[PDB]
RNA sequence: AGCUAUUUAGGUAGCGCCUCGUGAAUUCAUCUCCGGGGGUAGAGCACUGUUUCGGCAAGGGGGUCAUCCCGACUUACCAACC
RNA sequence: GUGCCUGGCGGCCGUAGCGCGGUGGUCCCACCUGACCCCAUGCCGAACUCAGAAGUGAAACGCCGUAGCGCCGAUGGUAGUG
RNA sequence: UGGGGCGGUCUCCUCCUAAAGAGUAACGGAGGAGCACGAAGGUUGGCUAAUCCUGGUCGGACAUCAGGAGGUUAGUGCAAUGGCAUAAGCCAGCUUGACUGCGAGCGUGACGGCGCGAGCAGGUGCGAAAGCAGGUCAUAGUGAUCCGGUGGUUCUGAAUGGAA
């Protein structure tokens, strides 16, 4: 949580310069990054999830939240009420060590990788990004699954622009082309 | 924080082809050693 | 094909507003919840309004939704 | 939103009272000082109220807000309905849930002689 | 010359309607005033369906594609949801 | 003599509620800090909860204007009708 | 049975007709039922939609996630109408009140009969407790009498004690 600190030190008087926050709480505090895997193809590999939940557990330190069908649709085949989603929330101090698992070991192990494009913003300063692997992280023993289970990642915030919440990604040195 | 439900945490210590040794809490099993970090960005 | 109609189930209001009725009598066999239980008064599984105690009738509309409630005052 | 969701929490024990026509003692967690006030069956009135928000409770206290405060307080309620002559009353959640302060307050109020 | 039931439908039974006897409370009826819930007429189109039209034009079909597949220049033109 | 404030519980249920601009931190409220344990998550101190509380007034809520709307709404005429 | 041979109808539940209490006909117009659940029941506690806007491995109009708007257009075992967030909708724990003898007083029927029901006595369970629970959001899921089968009960048992 090191850079749990680093947040709280250094990139709070660098947004207070930059657009002034005459406050001290009007900063864009990050608030859970959500870990999901709509794996959905669970409909007759049951186990397939088995591994997907495991693959969360062994990635984020929690067990994953199986999650069921919101709505019956039959372009997909799925009746309301039934596992084929495979998520997880980090929040507090544990978001921080994936947090810092982040910049770290994970994003610098991307494939093919030159520069983030932070387009993937929802409107209300949340990232919600998307990447077709797990191998970034180390947490996956590469030869363990024979499928490197591709899922997507949302960092949560409290900004409003997406620039807000962009250039305060950019206070990691986060990549940007 | 639920008990039995959490796989359990190893202070977790990998490092990078410069040196970039980092000591923080995970779930791995092993520690290995990378190509890039943040100061090889 | 059709032609067939099944009873009439004699619903509606029995004990109209400003009536001095004793407990236990009727004052509106509903089926769904157009009205809603007031002071003294019971409601019964059947969603019949009845009353608890003995005096008069007396409606109104209270509530933030604006329900139509049926109470009766002890006389 | 924590302070609409508790309220709609409340509602169906709330509303059960006020067709008895019971008298109720209704308490206010929060954070800082915790807060307890005793209605009459018309809702309209209250009958006797104590909390820390009154120093005079609170300086014999260590902290605001906490399990000691709440049967202090839960005492302090007790004793001055006893002294105003109110025996059978019920109690109120309040959306808050019926396990720590709400609870510590609650108990205090039976051994000093509010029956419920 | 109604209701309910009936191998019942121009029969019959109970009740309503008539009559005679009897016993009872301003009991009952009209009008004024007050206390009541209704949703038809009318009005109206949020909702509920539907209305024709335009547009949206997504689903869909065909010259058209690499016309094994994704895909199509483009579009007869229907068009679920709209 | 009282007023400005906040908090809680009610009567009353849009003249009360929305949008918008500006405002409140001493208190109070909210957020927030920490969470061996009470308690808790079909994952997660999010909520529930406990211990507290540096900082802040952003969020949230309270307040004062604004009618850009919703809303209350006559009189008169008209539709309809005994 | 529109006079008749032919096809449908017959009991029960919802809506319209039905003229703003109730009721109200047609071989008038649309429809459904002849069950189901041990839990979908009881209780304490928690939660509350559809729907599109957008940003996202697979995933694209239509699976999973995040925020916003939105507001019950969702859901409610089943037909439709009425009702529901105090939710009756959804979830969890504990349980069996899907309990016994009653029952002021009303609803509705010609009657048979059917429906509601506070409270009382006994006992039970959930809840800290106030209280709640004598089936299920309600309204369909059903048939009388006779004859006869089973179990219980000295109430009777044609002389008496028994039994049938």
């Amino acid at each position: 949580a090191k850079l749990h600190d680093y947040y709280k030190d250094e990139v709070v008087k660098k947004l207070m310069t930059e657009f002034n926050y005459n406050s001290v709480m009007q900063v864009p505090r990050v608030e859970k990054i959500t870990l999901n895997m709509g794996v959905g193809e669970a409909i007759a590999d049951k186990k397939l999830l088995d591994n997907a939940a495991a693959d969360l557990a062994a990635i984020s330190g929690q067990k994953p939240l199986i999650t069921k069908a919101r709505k019956s649709v039959a372009g997909f085949k799925i009746r309301q009420g039934y596992p084929i989603g495979c998520k997880v929330t980090l929040r507090g101090e544990r978001m921080w060590e994936f947090f810092e698992r982040l910049i770290t070991i994970a994003v610098p192990r991307i494939r093919d990788f030159r520069g983030l494009s932070a387009k993937s913003f929802d409107g209300r300063g949340n990232y919600s990004m998307g990447v077709r692997e797990q191998i970034i992280f180390p947490e996956i023993d590469y030869d363990k699954v024979d499928r490197v289970r591709g899922l997507d990642i949302t960092i949560t915030t409290t900004a409003k622009s997406d620039e807000e919440g962009r250039a305060l990604l950019a206070a990691f040195d986060f990549p940007f082309r | 924080m639920k008990k039995d439900i959490h796989p359990k945490y190893e202070e977790i210590t990998a490092s990078c082809s410069c040196g970039n040794v980092m000591k923080i809490r995970s779930t791995v099993g092993h520690d290995l050693n990378l190509d890039v970090c943040s100061k090889c960005h | 094909r059709n032609g067939r109609d099944s009873e009439a189930k004699r619903l509606g209001v029995k004990r109209f507003g400003g009536e001095s009725v004793l407990a236990g009598s009727i004052i509106v066999r509903q089926r769904g919840t157009k009205f809603h239980a007031g002071a003294n008064v019971g409601c019964g599984r059947d969603h019949t309004l009845f009353a608890k105690a003995d005096g008069k009738v007396k409606f109104e509309v209270k509530g933030p939704k604006n329900r139509k409630f049926i109470s009766i005052e002890a006389e | 939103d924590k302070k609409s969701a508790r309220i709609r929490r409340a509602t169906r024990a709330r509303r059960k009272l006020q067709e008895l026509g019971a008298t109720r003692l209704v308490v206010h967690r929060t954070p800082r000082h915790i807060y307890a006030q005793v209605i009459a069956p018309n809702g309209s009135e209250v009958l006797v109220a104590a909390s820390t928000v009154e120093k005079a409770i609170a300086e014999q206290l260590k902290y605001t807000g906490n399990k000691d405060a709440a049967a202090a307080v839960g005492k302090a309620v007790a004793e001055r309905a006893l002294e105003k002559g109110i025996k059978d009353v019920s109690f109120d959640r309040s959306g808050f849930q019926y396990h720590g302060r709400v609870q510590a307050l609650a108990d205090a109020a039976r051994e000093a002689g509010l029956q419920f």
